[PDB]
RNA sequence: GUGGGAGAGGGUGGUGGAAUUCCCGGAGUAGCGGUGAAAUGCGCAGAUACCGGGAGGAACGCCGAUGGCGAAGGCAGCCACCUGGUCCACCCGUGACGCUGAGGCGCGAAAGCGUGGGGAGCAAACCGGAUUAGAUACCCGGGUAGUCCACGCCCUAAACGAUGCGCGCUAGGUCUCUGGGUCUCCUGGGGGCCGAAGCUAACGCGUUAAGCGCGCCGCCUGGGGAGUACGGCCGCAAGGC
């Protein structure tokens, strides 16, 4: 799964300020977490095609949020990418 | 001649272990009964079913029976 | 952890030392998989609607447990290995959905 | 020689013929019969008339074994599955239950082209 | 984000009963099967019908729907695990982060191919029996590939709603699945059937547009020759674009 407080750890870690749930940072972090799980899913289970489509979708969304975040604030983008190990 | 949930009290549809109640929704043969006979709703009947099929595998309920008269 | 319910149907003809040895073994391999027993039911001798292993009846145990999910399929392979045990059904616990109420 | 008293009568009725086996309380047959058992050969095997004659046969043959009470089981559908139980009803055998047991599958086997 | 939900969405491992085939056993005789009617076939080495026991494969009756899920192909016993998509309520967070999408990459019914398993029923080819003027077919009795599993190819279809994706607008009515509500009704989100305005060659479509608009992609420009030929690319091949 992702139990609620795994969720929490990621969020109450990644917020700009307390209370922020949906800012780009936090979104990409939740995305990432979920993506990494699904990737570890299809390391076994290569035959699960539908879940995989899901992954494609997740992925494409992260890239979109990054693409934005870079266009907006490069400082914070490099912050993010460094913190998560991506792109 | 009317329906099943007519004759019954507040009872748990998700309890597979209750034969006293569940035998009521089986037919003459073990055949799970139509909605028109059980008087349930969609979600109801759909739950009842899976709960029966469980009871069945546990041995509490008939997978099938034989027809008397004929 | 999650809430599960184990059902057990074993030989109806068991004598005492025997039957509570099966019970002892079940329980042994319940604690062995890291399961915590919440509540128990023995309905005991009951009339199946079709014969299970050539036998018109069965002996009925019901346990409610909470345990590691990654185990619960092993928990089952284990309860099953036992000889006199005719069915083993482990379910996830669910809320009581009613009707007519 | 048996002296079998009460017994079990089985009517197996296909579209092509009928046949009746008669057994004892634990299920072991004593005599039997079919449309071909009596004269009938072709199609006219699965008439009802023959179903009559078949039942009758089997029950005369059972009279000879010391039979009275008979519980019926019935499998299949085809003309004079009924006529069988009617014949066999007035046979002199008191009929105790009648039952339909026709096997139906919960869907295993692909059937033959004529059957789907 | 939080809370609540429905579902044959996928993948993995277990498992249950019904039926068929076979094998062992009991009991029992002369036929069973099969069709328009028959014959081939099976049966005195004992079948068919009946009862008990085992093996093995494949598919999951009723529930089942005019139902649900999925981008499509497609998906139905029960259990557990791993996981995808989605709906409502609250109106809390970011602050235009949107739409489409040549190419690419991935999925992609069935049949087909390769290697290794498995094989009960069915069944192309095939072997027989009939019918017919003939029968190379329908109908009957057999039967191999195959159907099943694993891994790898193949990339087609009436892959059909023959209806590209998204958003905004334009009467209602009736049936329905699934959410929330002050629960007769109202309000979101699916599936249907009648119908306003309107559209349409007509049939018909009509808040699940084929209406009124905007964005973006695909595609069309007499029939036969022909999805052929030539070239290229893909494919083990079949063959595909
Ligand atoms: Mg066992
Ligand atoms: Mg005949
Ligand atoms: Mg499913
Ligand atoms: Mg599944
Ligand atoms: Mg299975
Ligand atoms: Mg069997
Ligand atoms: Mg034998
Ligand atoms: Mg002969
Ligand atoms: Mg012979
Ligand atoms: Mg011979
Ligand atoms: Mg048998
Ligand atoms: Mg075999
Ligand atoms: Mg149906
Ligand atoms: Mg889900
Ligand atoms: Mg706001
Ligand atoms: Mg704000
Ligand atoms: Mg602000
Ligand atoms: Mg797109
Ligand atoms: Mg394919
Ligand atoms: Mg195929
Ligand atoms: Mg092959
Ligand atoms: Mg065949
Ligand atoms: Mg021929
Ligand atoms: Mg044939
Ligand atoms: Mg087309
Ligand atoms: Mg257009
Ligand atoms: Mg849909
Ligand atoms: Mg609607
Ligand atoms: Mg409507
Ligand atoms: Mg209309
Ligand atoms: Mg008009
Ligand atoms: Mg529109
Ligand atoms: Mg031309
Ligand atoms: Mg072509
Ligand atoms: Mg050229
Ligand atoms: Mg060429
Ligand atoms: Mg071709």
């Amino acid at each position: 799964p992702i139990t609620k407080e795994e969720k929490q750890k990621v969020i109450q870690e990644f917020a700009r300020f307390p209370g922020d749930t949906g800012s780009t940072e936090v979104q990409v972090a939740l995305l990432t977490l979920r993506i990494n799980r699904l990737s570890e899913h299809l390391k076994v289970h290569k035959k699960d095609h539908h879940s995989h489509r899901g992954l494609l979708m997740m992925v494409g969304q992260r890239r979109r949020l990054l693409r934005y975040l870079q266009r907006e604030d490069p400082e914070r983008y490099r912050a993010l990418i460094e913190k998560l190990g991506i792109r | 001649k009317a329906k099943v949930k007519a004759t019954l009290g507040e009872f748990d549809l998700r309890d597979y272990r209750n034969v006293e109640v569940l035998k009521r929704f089986l037919s003459e043969t073990g055949k799970i009964l139509p909605r028109r006979r059980t008087g349930l709703s969609a979600k109801e009947q759909r739950i009842l079913a899976k709960t029966i099929k469980r009871a069945r595998i546990l041995g509490l309920l008939p997978f099938t029976e034989k027809l008397v008269r004929k | 952890m999650r809430r599960y319910e184990v059902n057990i149907v074993l030989n109806p003809n068991l004598d005492q030392s025997q039957l509570a040895l099966e019970k002892e073994i079940i329980q042994r391999a319940l604690e062995n998989y890291g399961a915590r027993v919440e509540k128990v039911e023995e309905l005991g001798l009951r009339r199946l609607a079709y014969p299970i292993a050539k036998d018109p009846q069965g002996y009925f145990l019901w346990y409610q447990v909470e345990m590691p999910e990654d185990r619960v399929n092993d928990l089952a392979r284990e309860l099953r290995i036992r000889d006199n045990v005719r069915r083993v059904m482990v379910v996830k616990s669910q809320e009581p959905f009613l009707a007519n109420a | 020689k048996r002296q079998v008293a009460s017994g079990r009568a089985y009517i197996h009725a296909s579209y092509n013929n009928t046949i009746v086996t008669i057994t004892d309380p634990d299920g072991n047959p004593i005599t039997w019969s079919s449309g071909g058992v009596i004269g009938y050969k072709g199609s006219r095997k699965g008439t009802p008339y023959a179903a009559q004659l078949a039942a009758l046969d089997a029950a005369k043959k059972a009279m000879a074994y010391g039979m009275q009470s008979v519980d019926v089981i019935v499998r299949g559908t085809g003309a004079g599955r009924e006529q069988a139980i009617r014949a066999l009803q007035a046979s002199g055998l008191q009929v105790k239950s009648i039952v339909d047991d026709t096997p139906v599958p919960h869907n295993g086997c692909r059937p033959k082209k004529k059957f789907r």
